[PDB]
């Protein structure tokens, strides 16, 4: 799921199912492009480097859910959050429990950056236009492409942001990028709409 | 400082055995439980098992038949081997030193006593992916500087399989300024990738992009001029 908060604020993360026996819960945080890391064992013993800033819920009153709670959070905290369940009336659980993604509004809009097919690429007999794009939130663009004034109907491959971040290429052959005037990436977010050309 | 490094194949077919190894320094393998842990892309951890040199060692069950764990002490490396895949196996796979914790109460609760595991050293990961598609290297094209004082430059790295890529800048000695945007597959079912740096405008340092994409032993450095 998800999770959003103001920095300073407090987070709240609940994982896992309601408790049945005594409780042991392992919390880890996965930063993008990162491997987990251990952030919390024994419901809320800390290993080194976390501060107390990040404290778990008792593995304690039956029938109730392990949350993770983050005080004063910073940017830094952004990430995935996903625990693992031990508990003494259940089987051991080889999966770890549903991840919550943390989201810290410290606010949006989007940079773009257009670059023409590099002289390499065209002495290859192939053509690139690239479009990035970057900085932006929430993480919905959509990206269209224009040949002169013309809606391009083929060649355009466009990521789904990630943490947020975006790539658009349109591929086209040498002589279709020399034949325009211009080419132009169009990037929609939140109502505007930005577009940046590029020609040869 | 206890470090882990996975390597593996990046890709294998369907039915063929995934065989992993997780390289261990800064301590020495008969002194730990070691973990591995796969995680699919957009999806949670799953533990696959964990193992000891005196055999006290356990696989999940969903995996049991056709997941084998082992330890080199001559070598001090942890192993994998995983047979049988298929696309449901395709994740980035994880080695960890496994620590041992116990939860004791008094003896009027007994039956409630139990032992934990937690995973306090992982291993950057390695990814794999079990594809019928072949391995294709990729083409590195200079995205070249043109245009606050400042200018973006950048490289293309086009038209790969599998993931994944891994771009630095002038070796390492560039991280700051850097975006390295995640890949997007294509229709063609190729992967293409850009990475950005933002420098001052002014004709000092030089830029090269360093592109390895190790499923296909491919190493790339890219000069970028105006």
């Amino acid at each position: 799921t998800f999770v959003s908060v103001a920095p300073g604020q407090t987070a709240r993360i609940t994982c896992g199912e309601e408790s049945l026996g005594s409780r042991s819960v392992i919390w880890y945080q996965q930063r993008p492009g990162q491997a987990p890391s251990l952030i919390i064992y024994n419901n809320n013993d800390r290993p080194s480097g976390i501060p107390d800033r990040f404290s778990g819920s008792p593995g304690s009153t039956f029938g109730t859910t392990a949350t993770l709670t983050i005080t004063s959070v910073e940017a830094g905290d952004e990430a995935d959050y996903y625990c693992h369940i031990w508990d003494s009336r259940r089987p051991t659980n080889w999966v770890f429990g549903e991840g919550t993604t943390l989201i810290v509004l410290s606010q949006a809009a989007p940079s773009v950056t257009l670059f023409p097919p590099s002289s390499e690429e065209l002495q290859a007999n192939k053509a690139t236009l690239v479009c990035l794009i970057s900085d932006f939130y929430p993480g919905a663009v959509t990206v269209a492409w224009k040949a002169d004034s013309s809606p391009v109907k083929a060649g355009v491959e466009t990521t789904t942001p990630s943490k947020y971040a975006a790539s658009s290429y349109l591929s086209l052959t040498p002589e279709q990028w020399k034949s325009h005037k211009s080419y132009s990436c169009q990037v929609t977010h939140e109502g505007s709409t930005v577009e940046k050309t590029v020609a040869p | 400082q206890v470090h882990l490094q996975e390597s593996g194949p990046g890709l294998v077919k369907p039915s063929e055995t995934l065989s992993l190894t997780c390289n261990v320094s800064g301590t020495l393998v008969r002194d730990n439980y070691w973990s591995w842990i796969r995680q699919p892309l957009g999806k949670q951890p799953e533990w696959i098992g964990y193992v000891h040199d005196s055999g006290d060692t356990n696989y999940n069950p969903s995996l049991k038949s056709r997941v084998h764990l082992s330890l080199d002490k001559s070598k001090n490396l942890v192993s994998l081997r995983l047979t049988g895949v298929t696309a449901a196996d395709s994740a980035i796979y994880y080695c960890a030193t496994t620590k041992h914790g116990r939860r004791i109460y008094g003896v009027v609760a007994f039956k409630e006593w139990f032992t934990y595991f937690y995973m306090d050293v992982w291993g950057k990961g390695t990814s794999v992916t079990v594809s019928s598609a072949s391995t294709k290297g990729p083409s590195v094209f200079p995205l070249a500087p043109s245009s606050g004082g400042t200018a973006a430059l950048g490289c293309l790295v086009k038209d790969y399989f599998p993931e994944p890529v891994t771009v630095s800048w002038n070796s390492g000695a560039l991280t700051s300024g850097v975006h390295t945007f995640p890949a997007v597959l294509q229709s063609s079912g190729l992967y293409s990738l850009s990475s950005v740096v933002t420098v001052p405008s002014s004709g000092t340092q030089t830029y090269i992009c360093n592109v390895n994409h190790k499923p296909s032993n491919t190493k790339v450095d890219k000069r970028v001029e105006p």
